[PDB]
């Protein structure tokens, strides 16, 4: 907020809005009707006692064809004032049947429906006072549009049309420093990167795209922030920041271009620096399929997160505007919980019952995850840590993979999604299998799991996960054992199998080339460079990527800090807490920066391994 | 008088002048009054009545002119210009109304 990102602000406004627009609904008995993917985000910001108090509405319920048959039950009961809907139409443009047939059927007498926006800060607060009266009706907006957008597929019944809406910014749930945008899912629980109908890829991506650089839009023009330095990488991020500059040199208002000119200039700077690295998932599939060993990672992969960040099976909310003792355990490593948590119980024995519960509460939590990370296929846990330790370095032999594939096949009961993600892992850690194995690996695939897997291991074989050895989207196609020289991922280091990420020393590379001066360095030019630049670092990724035009590096402005390190196709999770120890590093070597992590929803192996199916 | 000047707007002064087919005098009280907000409303008046005007024109010379009287104008404020695609339609000139 005012060039300070006070990020915990954000949450503020939101509620404000929907309370305002609850409370002038009407004055009356209310009930409330919730969309079900997006009521879990709801009830993570305003809570059940707030909401009662604050707004007369007293029930909630959910979109399902349950209230159909409930339509005389439910619907047809309460009802004391009228229904006010609440509905997702940001994506998939359509809006459910549930409310189509609900509203011919019941005939409701009074439709009121909410709809979720950005905020539109070209309005720029109402724009005065509409210039005394436009001057004279020199101005005017009717008609001035076209007749609707998405809900012009609404013209049946009658006109009740009294629609609300609600304005809704990015804020953040899981920790103060990282926001996180639910872009990355329909209404339908289908991947918005990965869909399973490869037919429409490039819609879907032209739509994703858009919906970012709209999120980056409405989060920029709220802060009245500058870009000056824009790092690209990758094919997509071309495009989304070619649109980014093209919408903000378009739509941006008078009385700041006059502030660009005072501000920043020609022959003088005031030192205000903002950077925007943009990164694509689909640059490194080598790490979001990894085992997590951090606290937090080995609570998602085994119980998933919703959209809310809570889980179904406990009941205590992990949120950290309330509670302490999260804060400094969730990125810790799981073997250093135990000693921390005995001396945390230990030293308040000498010495608030609600401390007491929180420090009960997380011991069981922790004493079962504990035991259920053994005598539950014992030993499987570590031993897929062996195995792709021992992989990443590469011991592969001569036919001796299909020995160890199938050695934990049916020895120790497996999940289908392990030795999916493990063969996956193996066929691109080499960058590229050869024409001998596939008519082998493929067939005891589609022996021992159906027909449908065929498909599968068909679909997932072109998109890079899943290559031969006999628009490119930016693949990779250069050899691992390469990359190990290069950089010093294999050596700290935690959240892994005791292996640095690709990404994080993509990124150590544009601000300090010290690793990369051990290892095929005779000159650079620089050793501390304060601004990012990318220079005489071109052959190494002209082959890591076959084409010396992935890296762009765009400067805006002609002539202590806040990077935005946006992330489209997912963060996995691993990648955070590596973040925090860049920061500190950098910080102690002397430059000064902070980073601020925007995501388009968590992303995670297993939960990958749905979304192609 | 300065009485009389209070009763009514700039806007009212300007449309007097704008109704008997003066477009260069108006333009110039606009620079030295330092006001941008009633600048394109003596142009779109202008293309209006030229195109409404000489009816025996041909289409590219028209265009051209239309828009080259445009590069000096710098303001995006009342200068709609759907108006005068529409008037420019409502007549037997097509495609210069698909062309602006």
């Amino acid at each position: 907020m005012n060039r300070f990102w006070n990020t915990k602000k954000f949450s503020l406004t939101n509620a404000d809005g929907l309370c305002a627009t609850l409370n002038e609904i009407s004055q009356n008995d209310e009930v409330l009707v919730v969309q079900p993917s997006v009521l879990p985000v709801l009830n993570s910001l305003l809570t059940f006692q707030d909401l009662t108090q604050s707004t007369p509405v007293r029930k909630i319920t959910l979109l399902d064809d349950q209230l159909s048959d409930d339509l005389p039950s439910a619907l047809g009961s309460v009802p004391q004032m009228d229904l006010i809907f609440l509905i997702d139409v940001r994506t998939s443009l359509r809006l459910p049947p549930q409310l189509l047939d609900a509203a011919q059927k019941h005939n409701l007498s009074s439709l009121h429906i909410i709809y979720c926006r950005w905020k539109p800060s070209f309005q720029n607060t109402l724009e005065d006072t509409e210039q005394w009266q436009k001057d004279g009706f020199d101005l005017n907006s009717k008609k001035t549009h076209f007749p609707n957008v998405i809900e012009s597929q609404l013209k049946e019944l009658s006109n009740e049309y009294t629609l609300y809406p609600w304005d809704l910014l990015p804020f953040p749930q899981i920790d103060e420093n990282v926001l996180l945008t639910h872009s990355l899912y329909n209404m339908e629980n289908v991947n918005m990167y990965y869909p399973n109908l490869r037919s429409l890829q490039s819609a879907t991506e032209s739509i994703l795209v858009d919906d970012m650089v709209n999120s980056l839009q409405s989060l920029i023009f709220e802060t009245n922030s500058i870009i000056t330095n824009v790092v690209s990488i990758g094919n997509l991020s071309k495009r989304c920041s070619h649109l980014l500059k093209k919408r903000i040199d378009e739509h941006q208002t008078e009385n700041d271009l006059f502030i660009k000119g005072t501000l920043y200039g020609e022959r003088t700077n005031c030192g205000l620096e903002m950077d925007l690295i943009i990164l694509e998932r689909n640059t490194d599939p080598i790490t979001p399929l990894l085992t997590q060993l951090t606290y937090a990672g080995i609570l998602d992969d085994l119980y998933e997160f919703n959209s809310g960040i809570k889980i179904k099976e406990k009941d205590m909310n992990f949120n950290y505007k309330e509670d302490k003792i999260w804060n400094d355990l969730k990125f810790l490593n799981f073997g250093s919980i135990g000693p921390q948590l005995n001396k945390l119980a230990k030293e308040l024995q000498t010495q608030l019952q609600q401390r007491q519960a929180f420090l009960k509460n997380h011991t069981t939590l922790s004493s079962d995850v504990l035991k259920v990370v053994e005598t539950e296929e014992y030993g499987s846990f570590n031993k897929i840590l062996e195995l792709e330790l021992e992989i990443l370095m590469g011991n592969t032999l001569n036919n001796d993979i299909e020995d160890i594939i199938l050695e934990l096949q049916y020895q120790y009961e497996v999940d289908q999604k392990k030795i999916l993600r493990l063969i996956c892992l193996l066929s691109l850690c080499k960058n590229s299998l050869r024409e001998k194995d596939y008519e082998y690996l493929r067939t005891f695939m589609i022996d021992s799991w159906g027909i449908e897997k065929c498909f599968q291991l068909e679909s997932l074989a072109e998109l890079g996960f899943f290559t031969s050895k006999t628009s490119k989207s930016t693949r990779l196609q250069k050899e691992y054992r390469y990359i190990s020289q290069w950089f010093n991922t294999v050596p700290a280091t935690f959240a892994y199998s005791g292996v640095v990420p690709l990404t994080m020393r993509l990124v150590q590379m544009l601000y300090d080339r010290s690793i990369l001066f051990h290892n095929y360095s005779s000159q650079q030019p620089f050793i501390l460079s304060r601004e990012p630049r990318v220079s005489q670092t071109e052959d190494l990724i002209e082959q890591l990527y076959g084409d010396s035009h992935a890296i762009e590096e765009s400067i805006w402005v002609p002539g202590e800090d806040i990077a935005l390190v946006v992330f489209l196709g997912g963060v996995t999770m691993g990648e955070i807490a590596i973040m925090k120890h860049l920061q500190k590093i950098l910080g102690k070597k002397g430059i000064n920066k902070r980073f601020i992590i925007i995501a388009d929803g968590l992303i995670n192996g297993t939960r990958i391994m749905n979304s192609i199916s | 008088t300065v009485e009389e000047y209070r009763c009514i707007s700039l806007k009212g002064v300007i449309d007097r002048l704008l109704k008997y087919h003066r477009y260069y005098e108006c333009i110039q009280i606009c620079k030295l009054a330092n006001e941008r907000f009633l600048l394109g409303y003596v142009f779109t008046e202008w293309a209006k009545d030229k195109i409404k005007g000489s009816p025996d024109m041909e289409d590219d010379e028209l265009l051209d002119k239309i828009k080259s009287r445009l590069s000096v104008i710098d303001m995006t404020d009342t200068l709609q210009m759907v108006a005068v695609a529409k008037v420019a339609y409502l007549e037997g000139r097509f495609q210069l109304s698909r062309n602006l």
